[PDB]
């Protein structure tokens, strides 16, 4: 079967790096055990070594933000003509599963509450401003999050009457 | 404006390696016919690299395998020296494993001897030790997977002499424990060996 052909693997990345040409057999390119080959250039870039596993990836990220979590990991029989440790065949993964935990700190953001009432005009005569506040408080924000949005309103009001 | 064809199919460089593929290259460079003075240029395609075939393998280099497991720790006409003061010997193997095609043999000493004390099977006392850290999630992206971590009785290892002199030379070896003892202490949890305790892992994700 016709395979690309390539004349470094670099180790570590898993990529195929240096084209040598296309259309060769398996058996013709790796002749030499420093090459590389790629079939159907979608990926499974195997080099042409004995096979061994290769080294494992860097953890996924944890599943959830928040308390326990888990994260993967992966790691691939690279190589051609052999069995990996364990009479595994070449391209079969194997994962590592592991408990995480990103933050002890869950649901910051916090919700407003009930509106207070609107309090009286702040001047007796000409005009002024009127304000409500209100509280967040329901729930409670944790941490350093804040509730969304102004923590008072402010709007105008005429008393009509002369000073 | 002088008009660039093509030259020969040119002339093919000798195959630079001596086993399995290499790279020629000949080309067609634009030399019989050159451009001049930046009219036109040679239309078509000029790339030849060509893949060279030598039918010789090329030599492999053999690479160590994994270290062996401790062979049993004995001494000649000493009966068994199973929790006992006499200083025995063991080995360890390994195997140079994928030197093909004359290619470079191993580098290093193959066997691994160290002097030993057989505590294979002794009764010793023993302590307990505190919670290990906690395990990987077992089985990876099967049925409900759980953690483990334990308290195992670990034995006290008796006050020996940590080194043994040579008959030939003055100078002295190390002596090193081997084997799997029984350890002897009080229960926790209604266990005498090793008591754990089992946690299931969350957000288990798609493998
Ligand atoms: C028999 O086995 C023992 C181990 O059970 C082995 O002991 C070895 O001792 C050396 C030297 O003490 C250790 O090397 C050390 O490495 C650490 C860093 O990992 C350094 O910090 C140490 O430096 C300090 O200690 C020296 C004396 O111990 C001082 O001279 C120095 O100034 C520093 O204070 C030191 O370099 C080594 O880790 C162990 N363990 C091994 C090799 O597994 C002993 O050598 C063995 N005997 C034989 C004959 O093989
Ligand atoms: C990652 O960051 C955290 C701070 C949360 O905002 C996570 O959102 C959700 O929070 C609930 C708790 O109510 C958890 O069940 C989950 O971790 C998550 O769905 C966010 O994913
Ligand atoms: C409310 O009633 C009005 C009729 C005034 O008597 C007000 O007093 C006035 O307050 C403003 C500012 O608050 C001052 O500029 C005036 O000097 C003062 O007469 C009262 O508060
Ligand atoms: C031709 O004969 C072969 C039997 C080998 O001895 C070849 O040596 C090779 O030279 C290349 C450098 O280009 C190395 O990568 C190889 O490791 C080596 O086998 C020789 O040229
Ligand atoms: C993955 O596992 C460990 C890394 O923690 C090493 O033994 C090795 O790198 C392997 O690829
Ligand atoms: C996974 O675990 C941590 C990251 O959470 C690091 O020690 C390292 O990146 C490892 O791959
Ligand atoms: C203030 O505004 C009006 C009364 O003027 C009402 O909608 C409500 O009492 C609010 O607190
Ligand atoms: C045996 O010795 C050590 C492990 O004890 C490593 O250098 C290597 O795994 C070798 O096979
Ligand atoms: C021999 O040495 C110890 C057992 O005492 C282990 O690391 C291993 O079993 C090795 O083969
Ligand atoms: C472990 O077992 C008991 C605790 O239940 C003690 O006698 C002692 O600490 C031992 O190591």
């Amino acid at each position: 079967d016709p395979v690309l052909c390539f004349t470094q693997y670099e180790e570590s990345s898993g990529k195929c790096k240096g084209l040598l040409g296309g259309g060769v057999s398996v058996e013709d390119c790796c002749l030499n055990t420093a090459f590389a080959y790629q079939k159907r250039s979608g990926g499974l870039c195997q080099p042409c070594r004995s096979p061994r596993w290769s080294l494992w990836s860097t953890w996924a990220p944890c599943s959830v933000t928040c308390s326990e979590g888990s994260q993967l990991r992966y790691r691939r029989c690279v190589g051609w003509n052999g069995q990996c440790s364990g009479k595994v065949a070449p391209g079969t993964l194997e994962w590592q599963l592991q408990a995480c935990e990103d933050q002890q700190c869950c649901p910051e953001m916090g919700g407003w509450s009930g509106w207070g009432p609107w309090e009286p005009c702040s001047v007796t005569c000409s005009k002024g401003t009127r304000t409500r506040r209100r509280a967040c408080n329901h729930p409670a924000p944790k941490c350093g999050g804040h509730c969304p949005g102004q923590a008072q309103e402010s709007e105008a009001c005429d008393t009509q009457q002369v000073c | 404006g002088v008009a660039g064809g093509w030259g020969p199919w040119g002339p093919v460089s000798p195959c630079p390696v001596t086993c399995g593929l290499g790279q020629t290259m000949e080309q067609r460079t634009c030399n019989h016919p050159v451009p001049q003075h930046g009219g036109p240029f040679c239309a078509g395609d000029a790339t030849r690299t060509h893949i060279c075939n030598t039918a010789v393998p090329c030599p492999v280099d053999g690479e160590w395998d994994s270290w062996g497991e401790w062979s049993p720790c004995i001494r000649r006409n000493m009966k068994s020296i199973s929790c006992q003061e006499i200083p025995g010997q063991q080995s360890r193997g390994r195997t140079c494993r994928g030197r093909k095609f004359d290619g470079h043999r191993c580098a290093g000493q193959q066997q691994d001897i160290r002097h030993c004390y057989s505590i294979q099977h002794c009764p010793l006392k023993g302590s307990w030790s505190e919670w290990s850290t906690w395990g990987l999630c077992m089985p990876p992206c099967g049925p409900n997977p759980t953690r483990a971590r334990q308290r195992l009785c670990t034995p006290l290892l008796p006050k020996y002499p940590p080194t043994v002199s040579m008959v030939e030379g003055q100078g002295e070896k190390n002596v090193t424990f081997w084997g799997r003892p029984l350890p002897r202490c009080e229960e926790l949890q209604g266990q005498k060996l090793v008591v754990e305790e089992k946690r299931p892992c969350l957000h288990v994700p798609a493998c």
